[PDB]
DNA sequence: TTAGAGAATTGGAGAGTGTGTTTTTTTTTTTTTTT
DNA sequence: CACACACTCTCCAATTCTCTAA
């Protein structure tokens, strides 16, 4: 096997070195350029690996799971040719995929595309605290301390310690982990619903675990809508038929559309070109009414509340004085009136322009479930606290329709979260302070 | 692939005969019968496989197919009978009677037999159960009627004016009926190739579900005879003795009275009054076993010490020992785990080969009084006859006969003469002279040479079948005499050359069965009351019989007392006790093993209190203590030299045994 | 070459046994293949030559065969799979791929095996009559769904490899009830750890569904008995959670430790293998219709939709054909049939949404039938959910969170809007239920999308529901000198979704209780219970029955509704603008003054949904004048007889114009 | 036939491979239907 | 993890056996 494994690294490392659109090595210059900001990964588009060699693109798409540790095996040794100077420690480079294949909806995976890579959308509900799986494992024998490394690839066949001393017989399981010389990566368990437009009829929708990996984590967080490329992949985990596996899918990329954790990560992550797009736009002597024209253009009429809804999308400028009080920067809007008035298609319509929001019914909304709900693991019986509609909408809008029918109990916890901008919880020995900029 | 090719054709065999819903002949359904026949003949000896037979019980073609060929042949032959393509429809019935004989047939297992014999002897045996459970059970098993016809056609011309060929007929249809009673369920051969774990055979019932032991019994096999009249059909073929239809008659009235005893035919709301007496006999011993029992828990915790010899404190736990001392040493004795090494040893129709005395089939009344005068017709119409008709073939081809030939004719032989005797015995309406036909001097010599020349080769069966035999013959002899010098010729031949025979059969098969050894209690007893009314001599018989060996194959007898009977222990302990003063013998008496079983035997756990065994039993050995403590008084070192065997010095020879 | 007869006289002792030969086997393969392709109903077309090409068509990869086919020809064979189901489903199945085959060519690369759904099962059970005497045999027990696990792959073809010596274990078949035992090896005797290889393994779909006993069929106080049932690849996600269904499927039994000790007795655990599902949750009076899809349309019946589609006046005789043994109430019928058929559901550019369900509120007095309307309409529509007055809370009516109490966490369960998703949901006693549950159904009747946020779990359900309520005036009788808002105690927020509002009067006229008295009694003699084999003379005279007063039949109208509804999406393309927004006009105007209906853009959007509607009806793709004018007429109508009698002389004679020809 | 020299077999202690635990649902939130 | 249990793997001297002993 080892012949094939030579042969397939060294296909992908020859893509890496020779695709060229127009006069430029394309994954060289990203490459060096991830090399150079400490950036150890390489997103690898699907078209140009199917355009270079559609055999190459064949053989990964058979079998994922074997064959792209090997690229990223090629894309390591390419990075050590194109950024040292020969005559190391260099980790093992993470292959990022993007892909435009059809997108599988969330419950048309079934028993076929298991192992397969699959492309498909949902809605991120839950993201993990990250774990830490090793990579480079160094290893010591009990008895006769023979110290040896093992090296991780991550990627489920669908590997453990050896059961032997490996070089006086030293027992059956004779190794244990030397945690000090060990090298550990970070993972990251996530949960994605389907988009609420493609449940079938009378359907509640589906969840689906999925694992991130190193610069993949971090990534998203709960609330936003993202398609993902990744192996549709299966593991059974110990917790009722018989012969059952957990499906799962490992990511092999993201491409939300609100950025990544914070809003652009808590700065600016605008391209040159749509920064520019955007100061020419601003310059606009009538943007105030190009921007009122645009919020929900079927609604006819409302020009004021869309003059309002304009503002309230902006928000005003938070200030926090040296005294300690600070001073919030949102803007709240109640829409009273007769019914028949367009006031939920404009909420529904806010809910799709704010780059986060949150569209929740009044009746349908408790007071432990807007701001914080404090419940209890399964596993450790330990309380923990679980971000409501105006913990999601953190940092953007919460839309209550029908909020007259809030009941007059549930109604006050948003008394807080909508002044001061902080939620207040005592229960079950937590005593926390939470943030809804909302 | 073999196999499930041979099953096809089974399969295509099966749905080419025909079936149902009035069974129908399908098209060359005599062709397919040649050829199944032939297959079945080919796989059988020359192939040795045993496969075919298999494939045939599985499709059930025996119960679907074969058994309403004769079932709708029955009808068409009384209406042809009854009235006024015969031989078409004669010879169809021919072929599967024929098929029939050869699936019943019994299937032997030896050690020059292959692997695949004995691998398919345990799956076909329930298969043979099946076949006699369903015949039996076909409305009224009519199918013997049917094969009655295929006999009656031949015996109904001359005998002299029998047929070379259709003789094999009357040979092929007789075998059936033995083969179909001789059916009876095999021994679980457990895999003996490791040791076995820490528990046992979890289920003996080799019986499949559709085979129950209700339905499977020798009353049942009984009822359908007297059902379906052949009781005519076997007094008429026995009627018309004056060859080829002896040797299977011999066994073919045999099988089902092998082992079935004849005390259940007398008696001496019926068959309640000996249920109330056997729960008496439950009440009583269950009564007995409640006396050991705390009055309390288990958990009292009754801990006492016995100051035994030596000021011993050694502890035994338990509130009965609290009662009575002895309790307390018995279970100072049971309380040892260690144990010794107790070494232990049918390949013919099982019964007395290997029947214990309890094994008594359970026959209802009227079928009971049925079989009470079946046998006794048979025997009023042709049993000395038939006897004489084989008297000249047992006198010649003497080790030409296999060893099933020895224990098919003598337990028959034996039986028969014994219910003779003991049916005289009860009632006198029989005369003696029906069975005094036997005394022939020729049989006599030849049987007695059939048994000496049996112990040679070590064939424990074959002379076990000798001895049953030899026990009516004195028997027989004290009847006719007592009831009158052709006695005499018969009795007077064992005086020097069978001496030695009978009296080391006790001394060395002590080692095997127990019937075996009850044998020869039995010959004894009738040896020393045939003698009894001429005395060559009495003390001089008597001289070779107290014996060492002799006295313990006659102890080991009664350490059974949990199954002995009351003639069992009776012929035992009258043994001893008529050489009490008649012999003076009781020297030799004198092991631990008498007095432990003695102390068995008064002790309630033991015999009946109620029964009419205890009482003189208990008499006599208050009296045998009384000469333990006579003798033991006058020796000092007899009161160790009773646990030890007696020695062969000379002067202490008769020091001890005598008294000087 | 075994005939016919010859499978009907067992050889082997078992019936399994008898399957298992192989030339039974081939037999049995032959004449179900035999079966399949020469099988002719009474109108003379080969019933499933049309069902392959069909599955085929959309890789359906299950075989709908009805079990009465099978006994009315070839009847051992029937017996065989009712009696032995585990071995005949494989060889019919294997036939079913033959045939599949034979019409398309190649369908191995679609789908490498077929399924055979049998439906129509004539024995039907209940989870409480299950017997040991059922064991492995085909059942058709019929409850309620409780509760369903996900999808899980299972292992369909295990290939362990040895870990001491060998490589390669035996393709062993997963039973999916027990875990598959390899025990010793056959490389070497020695036993040891075993693992499966990711080699050359095919997986399949397994979903293990918990039916329990249906509170119908639950005898009145008593616990309700429960049987978990497997739903193998295909019939995954078949069966929502709640819904009512019957089951085919083997009953088969397997050995748990578990079970045994807790018993003490040597006590087996049975479950269903599933072998076809069909829901019975919303038609509870379709009792007598043949397959596991009522609403399921042949080719044949699709050229009968569009052959009478054509005809003139085929609205008319749909509207007439609604409550057929309900007299009069025209109004009504025609709102009923347009909630029935629905409107277009909108969505422009993705951003604006515009519901495309009709809403009818049925307002009278007692005893006009209100609620018989309401019961034919849940007989009649596809989805279905009826529930009435105080019996309905606000939580069970859109949805309800709870703590899973195996797994202790929320979970989010639908309720009726959710159950009746893309369908209808019937509320009877519309004004007795409680404000608070009665004001939760707001925003899923215009909106169509539940909201909820509740124990941490935000997410939006989706209920494109279309709410036909049955009121009932304050104080028991319509009072006619009163505006509409004086009689009823809803508000304007629920009385503005409703697109038609039928006000129901019951007035003495000696004709019209001549009429309807005489209607009545003679719907009471038709359906009488006392009034060329069994089943087709009963069918015969159950259509004798129906042409006396349902013009089109109703067997035949469900299959034409569902057909309309998932097949047809009239635009409105050709129409007067002018003429709606001057309608619309008008009725604002009359609204605002001299009356009390709220006349909001709803009222304007239900023209165009009612229009729609009624293009739909004639299966049409758009809609033209005359469908328009009739909902111009039946909005207007419904408006007018709403007003008090003092104002309705004159608002008929304003709207007068507009429904000009009619 | 007896006291005594030779073969022949297999049960009772022990080397060893793999097990089996401890191991938990209280109290505290959140929902929901009745009250 | 390790101490205790259940049990497969493995093994010589006391217990049985039959050829040559007295
Ligand atoms: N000015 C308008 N322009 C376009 N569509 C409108 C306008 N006013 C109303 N509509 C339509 O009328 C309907 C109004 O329904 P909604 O806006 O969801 O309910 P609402 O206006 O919030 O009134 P409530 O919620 O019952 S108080 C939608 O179909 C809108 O598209
Ligand atoms: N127009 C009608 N034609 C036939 N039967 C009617 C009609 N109106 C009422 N009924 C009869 O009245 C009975 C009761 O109706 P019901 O369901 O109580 O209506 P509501 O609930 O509005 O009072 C029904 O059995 C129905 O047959
Ligand atoms: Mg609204
Ligand atoms: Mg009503
Ligand atoms: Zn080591
Ligand atoms: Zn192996």
């Amino acid at each position: 096997n080892d012949d094939d494994n030579t042969e397939i690294i060294k296909s992908f490392k020859n893509f890496i070195l020779e695709f060229r659109l127009d006069s430029q090595f394309i994954y060289r210059d990203q490459l060096r350029n991830n090399i150079l900001v400490k950036n150890y990964s390489l997103t690898v588009n699907m078209e140009h690996l199917i355009g270079y060699n559609e055999d190459i693109y064949k053989k990964l798409s058979d079998e994922p799971s074997d064959i792209i540790p090997l690229f990223e095996t090629a894309i390591t040794q390419v990075a050590k040719r194109i950024s040292i100077l020969s005559r190391n420690s260099l980790p093992t480079f993470q292959l990022i995929l993007n892909s435009n294949a059809n997108q599988i909806p969330l419950r048309d995976l079934d028993s076929e595309h298991v192992s397969k890579i699959v492309r498909l959308s949902g809605i991120i509900i839950s993201t993990s605290v990250l774990s830490s799986r090793a990579t480079y494992l160094s290893i010591m024998c009990r008895n006769c301390r023979h110290t040896t490394s093992i090296t991780i690839n991550n990627f489920n066949s669908i590997v453990s310690l050896p059961r032997s001393c490996l070089s006086k017989n030293c027992g059956p399981d004779p190794y244990i982990i030397i945690h000090e010389s060990s090298k550990f990566i970070d993972q990251q368990f996530l949960k994605l619903q389907e988009i609420p437009e493609l449940v079938p009829v009378g359907e509640m929708p589906r969840n689906l675990t999925m694992t991130c990996d190193r610069y993949l984590t971090n990534k998203v967080i709960p609330g936003t809508r993202v398609t993902i490329v990744g192996i549709y992949s299966i593991y059974n985990s110990k917790n009722s038929g018989v012969a059952i596996r957990t499906p799962y899918i490992k990511i092999l990329g993201i491409q939300s559309d609100v950025e990544t954790s914070s809003i652009w990560n808590s700065v600016t992550m605008f391209t040159e070109e749509e920064e520019e797009e955007f100061l020419q736009l601003s310059r606009n002597p009538k943007l105030y009414e190009i921007l009122t024209n645009s919020i929900a253009p079927s609604i006819f009429g409302n020009e004021d509340i869309k003059k309002a809804i304009v503002c309230l999308l902006m928000g005003g400028s938070k200030k926090i004085l040296p005294d300690g009080m600070r001073l919030r920067g949102d803007i709240n809007v109640l829409l009273l009136g007769d019914p028949g008035t367009a006031k939920s298609q404009l909420l529904k319509f806010v809910e799709k322009v704010s780059p986060i929001a949150v569209y929740t019914s009044g009746k349908g909304s408790s007071a432990a479930g807007l701001t914080a709900s404090v419940q209890r693991d399964p596993m450790t019986r330990e309380f923990y606290l679980e971000g409501g509609a105006m913990v999601l909408a953190d940092g953007g809008v919460v839309c209550i329709d029908e909020f007259d029918k809030m009941r007059d109990e549930d109604r006050v916890a948003i008394h807080e979260a909508m002044e001061q901008q902080t939620i207040s919880i005592a229960k079950a020995g937590i005593t926390t302070v939470l943030n809804s900029r909302t | 692939f073999s196999l499930t090719v041979l099953r096809a054709r089974i399969a295509l065999l099966a749905t080419a005969i025909g079936g149902p819903p009035p069974y129908k002949l399908g098209d060359d359904c005599l062709a397919c019968l040649k050829d199944l026949k032939r297959w079945f003949k080919l796989v059988d000896d020359q192939q040795k496989r045993w496969d075919v037979a298999m494939a045939v019980a599985e499709y059930r073609i025996l119960t679907d197919d074969l058994l309403p060929i004769l079932i709708d042949w029955e009808n068409k032959c009384s209406l042809a009978a009854k009235l006024a393509n015969k031989a078409y429809y004669d010879k169809i019935a021919l072929n599967c009677l024929q098929l029939l004989v050869l699936m019943t047939w019994p299937l032997i297992v030896t050690e020059q037999s292959s692997s695949n014999q004995i691998t398919l002897y345990g799956e076909l045996k329930k298969h043979q159960l099946v076949y006699k459970k369903t015949i039996l059970s076909m409305e009224s098993g009519k199918v013997l009627r049917a094969a009655i016809r295929l006999a009656l056609d031949v015996i109904k011309i001359d005998r002299l004016s029998r047929t070379p060929r259709d003789n094999m007929v009357l040979k092929l249809v007789l075998n059936f009926f033995r083969n179909v009673i001789a059916i009876e369920p095999g021994e679980f051969t457990i895999n003996t190739k490791k040791s076995m774990p820490k528990k046992g055979i979890t289920s003996i019932d080799t019986l499949p579900p559709n085979v129950s032991m209700d339905d499977i019994s020798l009353n049942t096999v009984i009822s359908s005879f007297h059902k379906n009249k052949v009781f005519g059909f076997l007094l008429t073929l026995t009627s018309s003795l004056s060859d080829f239809i002896n040797i299977p008659l011999l066994e073919i009235m045999f099988y089902f009275t092998k082992d079935v005893n004849q005390e259940l035919l007398f008696p001496r709301t019926s068959a309640g009054f000996e249920l109330s007496k056997l729960l008496q006999k439950e009440h009583q011993m269950r009564k007995n076993v409640i006396k050991h029992t705390s009055a309390r828990h288990s958990r009292f915790g009754g801990l006492l010490s016995i100051q035994t010899p030596d000021k011993t404190r050694l502890t035994v736990s338990g509130s009965q020992a609290l009662v009575d001392e002895k309790i307390a040493l018995q279970k100072l004795d049971d309380s040892k785990k260690w144990n010794k090494r107790i070494i232990k040893k049918e390949g013919l129709p099982n019964s007395l080969l290997n029947s214990q005395t309890g094994k008594a089939i359970f026959f209802t009344e009227s079928n009971g009084k049925h079989f009470k005068e079946f046998i006794n017709n048979f025997i009023d119409s042709g049993f000395n006859i038939l006897l004489h008709s084989v008297t000249n073939y047992f006198t010649t081809e003497q080790d030409r006969m296999v060893t099933l030939e020895q224990v098919e004719y003598l337990l028959f032989f034996a039986w028969f003469v014994k219910y003779q005797l003991l049916r005289s015995k009860i009632d006198n309406s029989a005369d003696i002279k029906q069975v005094s036909e036997a005394l022939k001097e020729v049989t006599f010599i030849l049987v007695s040479s059939l048994l000496r020349s049996a112990y040679d080769l070590k064939n424990w069966t074959v002379t076990h079948a000798g001895m049953i035999a030899f026990n009516e013959l004195l028997n027989l002899v004290s009847r006719t005499k007592a009831a009158q010098d052709i006695e005499f010729i018969v009795s007077r031949l064992f005086s020097d050359e069978r001496i030695q025979l009978l009296s080391n059969l006790p001394k060395i098969g002590s080692k095997y069965s127990l019937q075996f050894m009850k044998s020869c209690i039995e010959l004894t007893h009738s040896v020393l009351k045939v003698l009894e009314q001429y005395s060559v001599n009495f003390q001089k018989v008597q001289a070779n019989y107290m014996t060492e060996p002799v006295i313990e194959t006659y102890i080991n007898f009664l350490e059974r007392f949990r199954e002995l009977e009351d003639d069992s222990i009776k012929k035992v302990f009258s043994f001893f006790h008529r050489v009490f003063v008649q012999a003076k013998e009781q020297a030799l008496l004198f092991r631990f093993d008498l007095i432990i079983l003695l102390r068995e035997m008064l002790s309630p756990d033991g015999l009946d209190r109620m029964s009419r065994s205890r009482k003189y039993v208990s008499q006599f050995s208050d009296y045998f203590l009384a000469r333990l403590k006579k003798r033991l008084k006058k020796s000092p070192a007899w009161f160790v030299g009773l646990l030890f065997p007696p020695l062969h010095n000379s002067e202490v020879g008769f020091y001890q045994r005598y008294g000087e | 070459e075994l005939t016919l007869e010859s499978l009907s006289n067992v050889k082997a002792n078992s019936y399994s046994e008898w399957i298992t030969q192989p030339n039974v086997s081939r037999t049995i393969a032959r004449e179900l293949k035999s079966f399949l392709l020469e099988y002719t109903d009474e109108t003379g077309r080969s019933v499933y030559g049309a069902r392959i090409r069909t599955l085929g068509e959309m890789n359906s990869e299950s075989l709908e065969v009805n079990y009465r086919h099978l006994a009315e020809s070839k009847a051992i064979l029937a017996l065989f799979l009712a009696k032995c189901p585990e071995e005949m489903l494989k060889i019919f199945d294997l036939v079913a791929m033959e045939a599949t085959e034979l019409h398309y060519p190649d369908y191995a690369r679609i789908h490498s095996e077929i399924h055979v759904r049998i439906s129509d099962f004539p024995t039907i059970y209940s989870l409480r009559e299950l017997r040991e005497s059922n064991l492995s045999s085909l059942v058709r027990v019929t409850g309620v769904v409780t509760r369903r696990t996900g999808v899980f792959p299972q292992l369909k073809y295990v290939k362990f490899n040895c870990l001491k010596c060998g490589s390669i274990l035996g393709p062993f078949f997963q039973d999916s009830n027990e875990e598959i035992r390899i025990s010793f090896c056959t490389n070497c005797k020695s036993k040891g750890p075993f693992r499966v290889n990711g080699e050359k393994t095919v997986y399949r779909n397994y979903q293990r569904v918990t039916l329990q006993e249906a509170p119908g069929t639950v005898p009145p106080g008593r616990l309700p008995r429960h049987r978990e049932v497997i739903l193998l690849a295909d019939l995954v996600d078949v069966s929502k959670p709640g819904e009512e269904v019957e089951v085919t499927g083997i009953y088969k039994n397997n050995y748990d430790g578990n079970l045994n000790a807790k018993n003490g007795f040597p006590v087996f655990a049975t479950i269903i293998e599933a072998n076809s599902i069909k829901r019975r949750e919303g038609n509870t009076a379709n009792e007598g219709e043949e397959g596991l899809d009522v609403f399921s349309w042949t080719e044949e019946e699709e050229r009968e939709f569009r052959k009478i589609s054509r005809d003139r006046g085929i609205i008319d005789k749909i509207i007439s054909s609604m409550a057929p043994s309900i007299y009069g109430h025209r109004d009504i019928k025609t709102a009923v049939a347009c909630s029935l058929f629905g409107g277009v559901p909108k969505n422009v550019n993705g951003k604006h949404s515009i519901r495309g369900d009709i809403n009818v509120l049925l307002l009278g007095d007692p005893g006009t039938a209100k609620s018989q309307i309401l019961k034919y309409v849940e007989k009649t529509a596809h989805r279905a959910v009826f529930a009435t007055g105080q019996g309905a809370s606000a939580v069970g009516l859109t949805a309800s969170v709870r703590k899973d109490p195996i797994t202790k966490e929320w979970t989010l369960e639908g309720g009726a809007l959710v159950l009746a998703d893309k369908g209808v949901c019937l509320i009877d006693e519309f004004d007795k239920m409680n404000d608070q549950d009665r004001t939760s159904i707001h925003e899923a009747m215009e909106q169509q999308s539940i909201s909820i946020s509740k124990a941490g779990i935000v997410t939006t359900l989706q209920a494109r529901c279309s709410i036909i309520a049955a009121a009932n005036p304050n104080g028991g009788r319509y009072n006619s000198t009163l505006p509409l808002a004086q009689n009823v105690s809803l508000t304007e927020p629920i009385l503005s979704r409703f697109d038609i509002l039928c006000v129901v009067r019951d007035l003495v006229d000696e004709e019209a209780d001549e009429r309807l008295a005489t209607f009545v009694v003679d719907s009471h003699v038709r359906s009488h219970p006392e009034n060329l084999n069994a089943r087709q003379r009963r069918l015969q005279r159950q259509r004798k029955k129906e042409e006396e007063i349902s013009p089109i039949p109703q067997e035949l109208l469900m299959k034409y509704i569902h057909y309309a509804r998932t097949k047809i999406y009239p635009k409105l393309h050709q129409m007067d603008m002018d003429k709606v927004s001057r309608v619309y006009a008008d009725l604002r105007r009359e609204s605002i003054s001299t009356g009390s209906f709220p006349i909001t853009v709803r009222h304007l959007e239900s023209i165009l949904r009612i229009a729609e509607s009624f293009a739909k009806m004639r299966l049409s793709e758009f809609v033209s004048s005359y469908d328009l004018d009739r909902a111009i007429k039946v909005v207007v109508d419904s408006f007018v007889d709403a007003q008090k009698v003092s104002v309705r002389r004159q608002l008929r004679r304003s709207f007068a114009i507009y429904t000009l020809g009619h």
